[PDB]
């Protein structure tokens, strides 16, 4: 029907530059209210800048001002929202939306997440977390940046029983997380355990046997 | 519903002369004005914008547009064109926000004398 | 600017109860705040607007109330559909704020977490660093109490926590503990020992390894 597409997101520096791209289907762009809202991790919906694409007319949110410079291009039906000067700060993930007319936001984009760090990029150590009824084994996600990592268990043959764990954030300033497995102990020296770790943004994919 | 209407959805005025485009918008109780989002803009234009308490304009635009916010409070965003170029010709969008939001188009042509 | 402050923060009900959330707007905002609905790794889902009327498609058991300061969003009868974190938001004033957070998790049965600990790998030894994992899994409620004994004496601030959400079938929490020390460190201990502490169990659970066995 009514669909928000986005583009553009991705990890860079302080002070360094991106373009998000918002693209709009379904409606007349010409008559709409486009805004972009932002979610940092583990936190709440911030309002950021506003466009009405028919004229030129702007206004941001004193967070962003003067850095952020949100535009549209009729033709393309597109709003862009173009983030200059960045800060670790404005790590979010961003939202572009359409004005619900009597009140609110009723279409959302899927999200392009913007990271912003002066750590470079860092592929994960992988270990295994090894078993000593039912027994339990795992891998050990460690030291990578940035988030996300993604984890499955013998190339998706293993769903029931896995929990892998949310990222923390270590003291070093890189993410680190777990994924579990709960598996019968009759299974121990017969059935193989791997776990495929992707961390996308370093390009590294691993694939560790977990074995007592 | 929150309904922004215009009297006129066409103006047809002679050059270099005047002219009052208007969009009304319903006053609520204890309108606070720091609220009200206005906006007027021709095609890729933006005429004047009234948002959290007073006034991205386009380059041909002051000497001449501007919003008359004495009656703001009473539910009128008026924009008064003065002298009158046939650079003004073109469809006028008119958007009102307080709360709810809408929005209207106006046509204006001008004649040569 | 506008603060939407929201309660409760966390609300544990069953399929079929009758669910209210509040927001308090910071200063008159009329009949301007709107409602929504985000589940994890999706978009805000708009439920509400005008604080009363209903969006297009929302089920009629989500109902909103109130103008001025106070707003109530009430689900008639919980769905299994409806856990997950609802907004409140205000667009009268620039900037619209949203109202941060209120989570609907799914109540239970108190269960028991199982506890597994694991001592490093070799291969992470090999690095110079040293991470003790303690398990505790499919448990009820979220709150649980992890201690990490080593030298048989507790320790503070080398340890970081991490829970699941509540899983697909059976609702329950995960949990797990990583102790971190340096190689050096490790090695200068003895036995390391897990110490849980949770509402479905008899008295306090410890689960323990010996450095190599």
């Amino acid at each position: 029907e009514v669909q928000l597409v986005e583009s553009g997101g991705g990890l860079v520096q302080p002070g360094g530059s991106l373009r998000l791209s918002c693209a709009a289907s379904g409606f007349t762009f010409s008559d709409s209210w486009i805004h972009w809202v932002r979610q940092a991790p583990g936190k709440g919906l911030e309002w950021v800048a506003w466009i009405s694409p028919y004229g030129g007319s702007t206004y941001y949110a004193d967070s962003v001002k003067g850095r952020f410079t949100i535009s549209a291009d009729t033709s393309k039906n597109t709003a862009y929202l173009q983030m200059n000067s960045l800060r670790a700060e404005d790590t979010a993930v961003y939202y572009c939306a359409r004005r619900h007319w009597p009140g609110g936001f009723d279409y959302w984009g899927q999200g392009t997440l913007v990271t912003v760090s002066s750590a470079s990029t860092k592929g994960p150590s992988v270990f295994p977390l090894a078993p000593s009824g039912t027994a339990a084994l795992g891998c050990l996600v460690k030291d990578y940046f940035p988030e996300p990592v993604t984890v499955s268990w013998n190339s998706g043959a293993l769903t029931s029983g896995v929990h892998t764990f949310p990222a923390v954030l270590q003291s070093s300033g890189l993410y680190s997380l777990s994924s579990v497995v709960t598996v019968p102990s009759s299974s121990l020296g017969t059935q193989t355990y791997i776990c495929n770790v992707n961390h996308k943004p370093s390009n590294t994919k691993v694939d560790k046997k977990v074995e007592p | 519903a929150f309904t922004v209407t215009v009297p006129k959805d066409l103006y047809v005025v002679e050059y270099g002369s005047n002219m009052t485009i208007e969009c009304k918008f319903p006053v609520e109780k204890e309108l606070d004005l720091a609220a009200l989002i206005v906006y007027w803009e021709m095609e890729d234009k933006n005429i004047i914008q009234f948002v959290h308490g007073e006034e991205v304009q386009h380059s041909s635009y002051r000497q001449r547009a501007r919003l008359l916010k004495d009656q703001l409070s009473l539910g009128n965003a008026a924009l008064q064109i003065t002298d009158v170029k046939l650079q003004d010709a073109g469809v006028y969008r008119c958007m009102i926000s307080y709360g709810g939001a809408d929005y209207k188009r106006i046509t204006v042509k001008v004649n040569a004398p | 600017d506008i603060q939407m402050t929201q309660s409760p923060s966390s609300l544990s009900a069953s399929v079929g109860d009758r669910v209210t959330i509040t927001c308090r707007a910071s200063q008159d905002v009329s009949t301007a705040v709107a409602w929504y609905q985000q589940k994890p790794g999706k978009a805000p889902k708009l439920l509400i607007y005008s604080a009363s009327f209903l969006y297009s498609g929302v089920p009629s058991r989500f109902s909103g109330s109130g103008s001025g300061t106070d707003f109530t969003l009430t689900i008639s009868s919980l769905q299994p559909e409806d856990f997950a974190t609802y907004y409140c938001q205000q667009y009268l004033y620039h900037p619209a704020t949203f109202g941060q957070g209120t989570k609907v998790e799914i109540k239970r049965t108190v269960a028991a977490p199982s506890v597994f600990i694991f001592p490093p790998s070799d291969e992470q030894l090999k690095s110079g660093t040293a991470s003790v994992v303690c398990l505790l899994n499919n448990f009820y409620p979220r709150e649980a109490k992890v201690q990490w004994k080593v030298d048989n004496a507790l320790q503070s601030g080398n340890s970081q926590e991490s829970v699941t959400e509540q899983d697909s079938k059976d609702s329950t929490y995960s949990l797990s503990s990583t102790l971190t020390l340096s190689k050096a460190d490790y090695e200068k201990h003895k036995v390391y020992a897990c110490e849980v502490t949770h509402q479905g169990l008899s008295s306090p659970v410890t689960k323990s390894f010996n450095r190599g066995e």
